[PDB]
């Protein structure tokens, strides 16, 4: 949700370079959470 | 028999790395003929 | 290399990787078994030069003590290989069957050397009898090598 | 403390030495580096040991890193 | 600095060796039993 | 103007680079410059300066002569 929210903030204030710098950190945390969550869901589905 | 005792998977990977590594070296090196023979300058009209 | 961001595992790949890890371990052990025969052969040469039976006896007991441990370990790993359904499990037992033939042939060489030192066996006869035992032993090793490649 | 009263200095490593050192050091570094990569790719989860990997990597880095410095001096880009 | 004559000989040598090695790779690859397994 | 840069390195070498800006302060040339006349006649442009010689250190090595736009091959 935060990554989608960041788009609006870019619209009003940030530039291209700033938006990417924040986006990289936010994407990394989201990816790690997604990978752990998906593995748990996969085990439940396959049970 | 030293080469034979190595597993085939080792042999294929080792040859693969050696062939590709050399090819990269040749690709870069062959393009230096102009820089050695002449001064290190920009060539042609468009590149400027 | 250590990190893997996987979601769904593949059992077939994991087991296949496991068997390979066992397979190399089996290969090392059998190579040691061949090495043990090499030391025993050297012991036979030492026995002939010195004519001291005690040196050979200690070497023999070491061979059947270390080798038996290797065979038991090979069977134990083979049990795991059979558990995985690997087709090789029969082959490793087959190699052990050949290995027993090599082991007895090595024993036959040892007794022949003992007779030669004692004078029960003539040197002229000994050369041919040793040649036959070594030649069949080499052929058994040749069979083992091909099946080892088959692994 | 004047030039005539005092001594003179030169690099301990003489210029003629530099070509030999660069070749020898780089070759040793290359051999270990190739060994490290081949071992890593061939090795698997159950076949890899951290201790062996660290020893090879450290040795390779040391030999090549010094070799590079001699190469820079031999080329003439003095630090 | 290396002269152009040295560079030309160097280029020829590496290329010839590399191609031969690729031929050798073909030899082992077919010769490989596990490739047919 | 001239800028003299001296760099001393502990590896047995000191490198010196001098940037030189040169202007001819003689009487200003008037009218067109004839290349054909200049080559053909010795007297043409007698005031003009063709070359000058610099006395460098005896130990100087790897001497290089260049300009902003590249090397100059005319120096002997
Ligand atoms: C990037 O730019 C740099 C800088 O420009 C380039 O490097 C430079 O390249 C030039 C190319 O010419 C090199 O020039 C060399 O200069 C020396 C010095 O020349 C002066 O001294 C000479 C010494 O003569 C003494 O003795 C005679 C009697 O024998 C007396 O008369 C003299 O007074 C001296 O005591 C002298 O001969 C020269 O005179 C010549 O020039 C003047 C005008 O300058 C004329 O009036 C004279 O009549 C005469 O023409 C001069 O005063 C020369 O010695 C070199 O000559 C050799 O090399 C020439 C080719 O470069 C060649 O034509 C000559 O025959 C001679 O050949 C040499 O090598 C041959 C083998 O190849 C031998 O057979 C031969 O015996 C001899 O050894 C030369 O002209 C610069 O040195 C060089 N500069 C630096 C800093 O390196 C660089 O290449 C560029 N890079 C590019 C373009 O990629």
């Amino acid at each position: 949700a935060a990554m989608l929210g960041l788009m609006y903030v870019y619209w009003t204030q940030l530039n291209m370079f700033q938006t990417l710098k924040y986006l990289a950190i936010l994407g990394s945390v989201t990816f790690l959470a997604g990978n752990r969550m998906l593995a748990q869901q996969a085990v439940k589905r396959t049970a | 028999f030293g080469f034979l005792r190595l597993s085939y998977e080792k042999q294929d990977t080792l040859l693969k790395l050696l062939i590709l590594s050399m090819a990269a070296v040749l690709s870069f090196s062959t393009r230096l003929f102009a820089v050695l023979r002449f001064e290190s300058v920009i060539h042609e009209f468009d590149p400027y | 290399v250590r990190l893997d961001f996987s979601i769904t595992k593949d059992p077939a790949a994991e087991a296949r990787m496991k068997v390979a890890c066992i397979t190399e371990q089996v290969l090392t052990l059998v190579n040691k078994r061949i090495g043990l025969y090499r030391h025993f052969d050297e012991t036979v040469n030492r026995y002939k030069q010195s004519r001291d039976i005690s040196t050979l006896n200690s070497g023999k007991k070491s061979l059947e003590t270390e080798h038996k441990a290797l065979t038991s370990e090979i069977a134990l790993l083979q049990s795991r290989l059979k558990t995985e359904g690997s087709d090789l499990c029969d082959r490793v037992s087959e190699m052990q069957k050949l290995d027993a033939q090599v082991k007895e042939l090595v024993l036959k060489s040892a007794v022949e050397a003992e007779r030669l030192v004692a004078g029960k066996l003539k040197k002229d006869t000994y050369i041919e009898n040793e040649k036959l035992i070594s030649g069949k032993r080499q052929e058994l090793v040749t069979k083992i090598d091909h099946i080892l490649d088959a692994l | 403390m004047e030039l005539e009263a005092m001594s003179r200095y030169t690099s301990p490593v003489n210029p003629a030495v530099f070509p030999h050192l660069t070749v020898v050091l780089l070759a040793i570094g290359m051999f270990f580096t190739a060994w490290f990569f081949v071992y890593e790719v061939t090795s698997t989860k159950y076949t890899r040991d951290i201790y062996k990997e660290l020893l090879i990597s450290l040795v390779a880095s040391l030999f090549m890193g010094f070799g590079v410095l001699f190469l820079l001096l031999w080329v003439g880009i003095y630090v | 600095m290396i002269t152009d004559v040295q560079l030309a000989i160097f280029a020829n040598m590496l290329g010839v060796s590399l191609f031969l090695l690729v031929v050798l790779y073909h030899y082992v690859a077919v010769n490989n039993p596990k490739k047919q397994e | 103007s001239m800028t003299r840069v001296i760099e001393v390195s502990h590896w047995g070498n000191i490198a010196v680079e001098e940037n030189v800006d040169l202007k001819h302060t003689g009487a200003v040339l008037k009218g067109p410059f004839s290349r054909y006349d200049y080559q053909r006649q010795p007297d043409s442009g007698i005031s003009s300066i063709r070359s000058f010689k610099t006395i460098l250190p005896a130990a100087a090595q790897d001497v290089y002569y260049r300009d902003e736009i590249g090397n100059v091959s005319t120096s002997h």
